């Protein structure tokens, strides 16, 4: 029989099974319920369509199960709505946050056993499976998602848990910046289709100035960065600034009115808490995961930010791959269909006799 | 050609029995003793990459972490891993990788009705069959590589609107260029009528 496996994200789960080369389920990562006026809850699509009958709530926050009724939910949804799979029929590779407490990871694991019983499972660290999938066991993991952004230092295969950082800005604040300097141009994104667009032009026209204030002036002197996105009735919005001060909000975080460092100096802070003796190898090894990495420009703006940082004689060096978008799902596919994992799944039987604590062992 | 090498080699390492040769396509383990080297061929695909990866650390934990583990981008060899070999060479050799693209049956493809009406709005499944489709509302139709986006003769103007959105979002969460083919009640076209 076949594994499954679950990416669960702030923003959006990805789905599917072990050997297929992506996620066959994608949706949003919300659960709406019909509060004070038989089903009783709504996920995904339908419930973000119903936002205005629905008390919609996400159950994961940047990264970590927060909401356990809700995300039992969302699992029950990707099992049987989904991928329309029997879960006590295939073992499951589920993936966790960087700091991922002890005591989650042992709810995570009681709720699949106890609720869907399914026959084994395993808990994969989610930066851990992108730095395997470029063919690393050494590196530092920029993972950009829609709720959280980590640094991850990592070496021969480990998580260095006292140097990842931790920036709580990612692809949902870039959606609602866009949102916010497009409403100041005169639109107004309400409805749930106006809301997408605003996603969608995020999603196909931004990209990452390599020279903010040098593209500004390009953008003030000519016509030269403007782009196009059209709507379905034909309409057209044209931007040219907002396709770069959205995400530059990711270097400067004080656009969003955030105190806090942009993605270039959590990097280097995270390589200067590593032992001096593998910053090397970590300067040469930067791994970008996750949607929002996704920008044209972010590989060579944060090659030239950390060049401005890192000590002489140092090779700097920024992975982007082109599948890193669902990085993290990949490496789980692959992970779930190896045969020299197997040993190292968590069978039922095993939990009936140890309990959820067998998940660390 | 005195280190141990494993080819990867469709999700299993595979030890050699006369090292050298190594091919641009495929990812190989080699135990060097206290060096482990992880080679990455340029045209190598994720599942033997990953597999390198993981097999290295296994190897290294095996041995209590005793053994510096070295990435090697396949072509660009310093001198001294070539040496190791007794001839070392670089081949054009891919052995076929583990993952596979998604495909769907046609009892797997899933109907949203897109329903639009004053601050009355919802997306919402439904059963894939000709008689859902009510010609005063929207359906899309989900075949993975393709979205059709059926418009009902007496739907609205901003269920058509919605409809499109939609399927532009899941053409922009699938990888590669999903096509989107928006049909008319009435003048459905035979590649549309296949799906049911
Ligand atoms: N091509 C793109 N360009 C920019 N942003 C993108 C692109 N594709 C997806 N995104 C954004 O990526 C985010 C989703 O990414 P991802 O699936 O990695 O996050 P997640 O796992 O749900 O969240 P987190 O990792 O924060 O818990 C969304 O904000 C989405 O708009
Ligand atoms: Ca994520
Ligand atoms: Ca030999
Ligand atoms: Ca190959
Ligand atoms: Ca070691
Ligand atoms: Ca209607
Ligand atoms: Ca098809
Ligand atoms: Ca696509």
């Amino acid at each position: 029989t076949t594994a499954l496996v679950c990416d669960n994200g702030s923003g959006l789960v990805k789905a599917g099974f072990a050997g297929d080369d992506a996620p066959r389920a994608v949706f949003p990562s919300i659960v709406g319920r019909p509060r004070h006026q038989q089903k009783d809850s709504y996920v995904g699509d339908e419930a973000q369509s119903k936002r205005g009958i629905l008390t919609l709530k996400y159950p994961i926050e940047h990264g970590i199960i927060t909401n356990w009724d809700d995300m039992e939910k969302i699992w029950h949804h990707t099992f049987y709505n989904e991928l329309r799979v029997a879960p006590e029929e295939h073992p499951t590779l589920l993936t966790e946050a960087p700091l991922n407490p002890k005591a989650n990871r042992e709810k995570m694991t009681q709720i699949m056993f106890e609720t869907f019983n399914v026959p084994a499972m395993y808990v994969a660290i989610q930066a851990v499976l992108s730095l395997y999938a470029s063919g690393r066991t050494t590196g530092i993991v920029l993972d950009s998602g829609d709720g959280v952004t980590h640094n991850v230092p990592i070496y021969e295969g480990y998580a260095l848990p006292h140097a990842i950082m931790r920036l709580d800005l990612a692809g949902r604040d870039l959606t609602d910046y866009l949102m916010k300097i497009l409403t100041e141009r005169g639109y107004s994104f309400v409805t749930t289709a106006e809301r997408e667009i605003v996603r969608d032009i995020k999603e196909k026209l931004c990209y990452v100035a390599l020279d903010f204030e040098n593209e500004m002036a390009t953008a003030a002197s000519s016509s030269s960065l403007e782009k196009s996105y059209e709507l379905p009735d034909g309409q057209v919005i044209t931007i040219g600034n907002e396709r770069f001060r959205c995400p530059e909000t990711l270097f400067q975080p004080s656009f969003i009115g955030m105190e806090s460092a942009g993605i270039h100096e959590t990097t280097y802070n995270s390589i200067m808490k590593c032992d001096i003796d593998i910053r090397k190898d970590l300067y040469a090894n930067n791994v970008m995961s996750g949607g929002t990495t996704m920008y044209p420009g972010i590989a060579d703006r944060m090659q030239k930010e950390i060049t401005a940082l890192a000590p002489s004689t140092m090779k700097i060096k920024i992975i982007a791959p082109p599948e890193r978008k669902y990085s993290v799902w990949i490496g789980g596919s692959i992970l779930a269909s190896l045969s020299t994992f197997q040993q190292m799944w968590i069978t039922k039987q095993e939990y009936d006799e140890a309990g959820p604590s067998i998940v660390h062992r | 050609t005195e280190p141990t090498v494993f080819h990867i080699q469709k999700g299993r390492l595979v030890r050699m029995s006369d090292p050298g040769a190594f091919g641009r396509g495929d990812c190989y383990l080699v135990d060097a003793g206290p060096k482990i080297y992880l080679w990455i061929g340029p045209k190598s695909t994720a599942d033997e990459k990953f597999l390198t990866a993981a097999s290295a650390v296994f190897k290294d934990t095996e041995r209590k972490g005793h053994a510096d583990i070295d990435r090697i981008e396949g072509g660009k060899e310093p001198e001294e891993f070539k040496v190791l070999f007794d001839d070392f060479q670089l081949t054009d050799e891919d052995t076929e990788g583990i993952l596979r693209r998604v495909q769907l049956e046609k009892r797997e493809y899933k109907l949203w009705r897109v329903h639009h009406e004053g601050d009355d709005t919802f997306f919402a499944e439904v059963p894939l069959s000709r008689s859902s489709l009510r010609s005063d509302d929207v359906y899309l139709v989900d075949t993975w590589d393709d979205i059709f986006v059926w418009r009902g003769k007496d739907a609205s103007a901003r269920e058509k609107f919605d409809g499109t959105m939609l399927a532009r979002r899941y053409d922009a969460e699938r990888v590669g260029v999903q096509e989107i083919e928006l049909i008319e009640d009435g003048s459905e076209p035979e590649e549309f009528w296949r799906s049911f």
